[PDB]
């Protein structure tokens, strides 16, 4: 076979005559989310564009739209951005160990809107 | 560019001297041009990288210029242009490889809710607030501007006529105090 | 001078940011080939640095959409009781209906803008910002201009009502406050049409997002064409990598094997140096987007077609997928009116000049008018001022200035 | 952009047609796509600039 562009992709089994996919094996890239190293040596790990079944922990493990995220601790919260990681998630070191978040975009506020009143 | 200088670009060596030492011309000529291909071309990528780079920096003198001419030599009205708040001056420092701008802006506090209308309603004419905006403090209404708070007094000197009172929406009636009056009795 | 107005909103269409690619580039040259890595690092550094060219933009993409949009400390809410002088802001207002709680307008540009997959050691990041975000900023800064003006662009938000906000934007235009107060009711109805039209605009006028769509259509061809390189077969027996190895003795497969990763090598190095190229005008257009947000969202500019065709009164932002729309909203004057006009008029002896006005003539009688609006009024001491004698000013003409107080004796 | 074009790249001839006629095929081969890759660059060079 062919795709849209190069590599056969299938390939006939010349004893069984039957027709194989090949999948190129999964990966991608690895990359280091660490506080400075003159503040603590605990770093987290991402696995981008993979899923959380791949990379042969626990507890530690999140599964963002940017990979798989391990090391780093989730919460419920959300806090200015510091360390960015992707798709409104980024992480942070507290003390005792890196926190993943989704980032807030700032405090909320009302206007008092009124027809007839002005600050 | 200067660490490139070691890679040995699928010649023997990366040392020139080690090649033209050894080899003698017709084996060498061969393994310096590999090192000359590869040599070149990291050259050639330095000079376009600093081309990229050198246009930013272009882009960020121009503004720089842009905002000294306009935010040190005179007061901007663009907005964010000069830092945030209302642009009043700035003031220029040199640095090593460029400037900085120390903007002073006017940022307004403490505020306070009053009750407002668009016009007063006076003896059947449409009153309307001259370079100001018509406040109440819930028992009487002043003028003030709108950058900062001072109630005045409500005359005719602050005020403008257009028609009747029949077309504006949230005209509220008042007395606009005619200042001839205590000139006359 | 104009007796009647047009109230119109036109539609800019900015670019903000790029697809975050990145690329494997050992993986590109030499994929799972042992051999041909071990040639590849005879090349130094050169991955590295085509690493952190494309990394460095990637980053870029992410500092754009933050300079244009995240130009609030604070997000904005808007008020639960939509009373805005009688202006439909409907269609620009995020709908809560909707899990993505996008306006009307912004799912029209989502939907008309466009965005096979197969990985050789290339790859796509995901923006930092999410849309659901993004259109939370744009929200902020809409239900922000829309409740305090431009206040909340200097300091703290100062609720204003619209009605009034809009009269200080006519002021700001060199239009007085009795042009909209008396004619709200036209004012807003032309507005809420103006913006309906909007919806046919993006609706027809096909594609209409071009500058958008364009700049995917460049990203993806760009990525397609350096995956079509792979094929290509630079001088050596095969394209395929794994041909060569199978078929050949390992120092006869290193020379052919050395044309493939010098062609490669050219291929991807071509890619970073435009991708560099087309970041820097992306780069370019989001300081135009971010510059025009500050000025025209959060303030009323006087620079003349910065913001539209015509006086420029407002504008309000909308999100889009790789870049932003701004709605401007303009004053445009109509229907004309030939008026005989003066410079100055003689009236005792001294020369009288128009106070914030113009002198004209109704064919029998003067008055003094504004400009860009026709309102006429009679001419007193109040609308004018006096300079020197009447001997000095070229196309003086003659007339009485009225009642300063003489009524009231 | 033209200069570049009556260079030698490492190459005999900067002229194909004196490649062609010195060397046979198999040679020629060699020497062409020297010359290829020498104004390809060139090309390159001036687009890029
Ligand atoms: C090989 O030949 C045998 C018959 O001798 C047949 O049954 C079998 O399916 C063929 N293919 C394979 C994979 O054995
Ligand atoms: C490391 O952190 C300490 C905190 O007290 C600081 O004093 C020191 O200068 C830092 N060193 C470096 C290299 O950052
Ligand atoms: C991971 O694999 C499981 C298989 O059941 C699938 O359901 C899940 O959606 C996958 N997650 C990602 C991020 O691909
Ligand atoms: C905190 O996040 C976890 C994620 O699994 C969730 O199960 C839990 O309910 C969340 N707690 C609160 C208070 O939202
Ligand atoms: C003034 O604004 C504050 C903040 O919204 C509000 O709490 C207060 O009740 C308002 N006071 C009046 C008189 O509107
Ligand atoms: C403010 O309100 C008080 C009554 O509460 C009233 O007497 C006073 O005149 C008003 N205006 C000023 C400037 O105090
Ligand atoms: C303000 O709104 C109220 C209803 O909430 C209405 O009755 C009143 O007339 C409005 N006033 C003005 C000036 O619009
Ligand atoms: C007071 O204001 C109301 C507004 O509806 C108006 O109808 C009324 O005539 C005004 N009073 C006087 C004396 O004009
Ligand atoms: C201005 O034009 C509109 C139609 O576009 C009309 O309805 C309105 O009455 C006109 N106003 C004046 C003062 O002529
Ligand atoms: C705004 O326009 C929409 C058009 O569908 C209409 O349904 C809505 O009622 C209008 N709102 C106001 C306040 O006029
Ligand atoms: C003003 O005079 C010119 C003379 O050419 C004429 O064309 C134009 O229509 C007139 N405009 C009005 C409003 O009368
Ligand atoms: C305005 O011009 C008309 C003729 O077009 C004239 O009848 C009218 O009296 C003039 N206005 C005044 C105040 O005289
Ligand atoms: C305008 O031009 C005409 C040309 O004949 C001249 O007679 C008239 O005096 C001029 N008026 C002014 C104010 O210059
Ligand atoms: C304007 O008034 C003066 C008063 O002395 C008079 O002499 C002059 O002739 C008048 N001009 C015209 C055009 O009537």
């Amino acid at each position: 076979g062919r795709d849209i562009a190069d590599t056969t992709d299938a390939v006939r089994d010349p004893q069984t005559l039957e027709i194989l996919d090949i999948t190129p094996c999964s990966f991608g890239g690895v990359s280091v989310i660490t506080p400075g190293t003159n503040t603590s040596n605990q770093v987290a790990v991402l696995y981008q564009n993979v899923n959380c079944t791949e990379v042969p922990t626990g507890s530690n493990v999140f599964q963002t739209r940017a990979g798989c995220l391990i090391g780093a601790e989730h919460v419920n919260n959300s806090y200015e951005c510091d360390i960015p990681i992707g798709a409104g998630i980024c992480a942070s070191y507290q003390t005792q160990s890196i926190i993943a978040y989704t980032m807030s975009l700032g405090a909320e506020n009302s206007v008092a809107y009124s027809n007839n009143s002005i600050a | 560019l200067v660490k490139q200088l070691s890679s040995n670009f699928g010649a023997i060596s990366s040392v020139l001297n080690d090649i033209l030492s050894r080899l003698d011309k017709p084996e060498a000529e061969v393994q310096i041009d590999r090192l000359i291909t590869g040599r070149l071309q990291s050259l050639q990528t330095y000079v376009t990288q600093q081309l990229i780079r050198a246009a930013e920096i272009r882009a960020s003198a121009n503004l720089a210029a842009t905002k000294m001419s306009e935010c040190v030599l005179g007061q901007s009205k663009r907005v964010d242009f000069c830092g945030k708040g209302y642009h009043l001056m700035s003031f220029p420092q040199s640095a090593p490889h460029g400037v900085v701008f120390l903007h002073v802006t006017y940022v307004p506090a403490q505020e306070k809710n009053f009750t407002t209308a668009p016009a007063i309603c006076h003896d059947g004419k449409a009153h309307f607030p001259r370079e100001g905006v018509f406040v109440s403090n819930g028992t009487h209404w002043f003028v003030t501007q709108r950058n900062f708070y001072e109630p005045q007094i409500i005359t005719t000197d602050n005020t403008f006529v257009s028609g009747n009172c029949d077309v504006v929406i949230g005209i509220v009636n008042n007395t606009v105090y005619d200042p001839l009056q205590p000139e006359l009795d | 001078i104009p007796t009647n107005f047009t109230i119109s909103v036109t539609t800019e269409i900015l670019p903000v940011s790029m697809t975050k690619t990145s690329v494997d580039c050992t993986m590109y040259i030499c994929g799972d080939s042992t051999e041909c890595s071990n040639l590849l690092l005879q090349y130094g550094s050169f991955c590295t640095q085509l690493n952190r060219a494309l990394t460095g933009i990637a980053v870029e993409q992410d500092k754009n959409t933050q300079e244009v949009f995240a130009q609030v400390k604070q997000i904005y809410k808007t008020p639960p009781i939509k009373d805005f002088g009688g202006f439909n802001f409907s269609q620009i207002l995020p709908d809560p209906s909707k899990p993505s709680k996008r306006s009307f307008i912004e799912d029209l540009l989502f939907n008309k803008v466009t965005l096979a997959q197969k990985f050789n050691g290339l790859n796509v990041l995901p923006p930092l910002l999410t849309d659901e975000m993004i259109a939370q900023y744009t929200s902020a800064l809409l239900a922000g201009t829309i409740t305090s003006g431009w206040t909340f662009g200097a300091g703290p938000a100062l609720q204003i009502p619209f009605a009034m906000q809009m009269a200080y934007r006519f002021n700001g235009i060199g239009v007085t406050q009795n042009v909209l107060y008396e004619n709200q009711k036209l004012i807003a109805n032309q507005f809420n049409s103006a913006i309906g039209k909007i919806q046919d605009s993006l609706s027809s006028t096909p594609s209409a997002l071009g500058k958008l769509q364009d700049v995917v259509n460049q990203n993806a061809q760009a990525l397609n064409t350096l995956v079509k390189q792979l094929s290509s077969n630079f001088g050596a027996i095969s394209s395929v990598l794994n041909d060569i190895l199978s078929r050949l003795d390992k120092p006869e497969a290193e020379v052919q094997i050395d044309r493939l990763i010098t062609g490669r090598l050219q291929s991807l190095q071509t890619y970073v140096t435009q991708q560099l190229i087309r970041a820097a005008e992306i780069r370019a257009s989001a300081n135009l987007a971010a510059t025009k947000m500050s000025e025209c969202v959060l303030g009323q500019s006087k620079r003349v077609d910065f913001c539209g065709k015509g006086y420029h009164l407002m504008s309000f932002p909308q999100s889009a997928p790789h870049g932003v729309v701004f709605l401007h909203v303009t004053y445009v004057p109509a229907q004309e009116k030939n008026f005989t006009t003066a410079p100055a008029i003689c009236h005792d002896g001294k020369a009288h000049f128009p106070r914030e006005g113009v002198f004209v003539s109704n064919g029998t009688h003067w008055f003094v008018t504004q400009r860009n609006f026709y309102e006429p009024q009679i001419i007193t001491t109040d609308n004018t001022f006096v300079s020197g004698n009447c001997d000095v000013v070229i196309g003086i003409v003659n007339n009485t200035v009225y009642d300063p107080l003489q009524p009231e004796l």
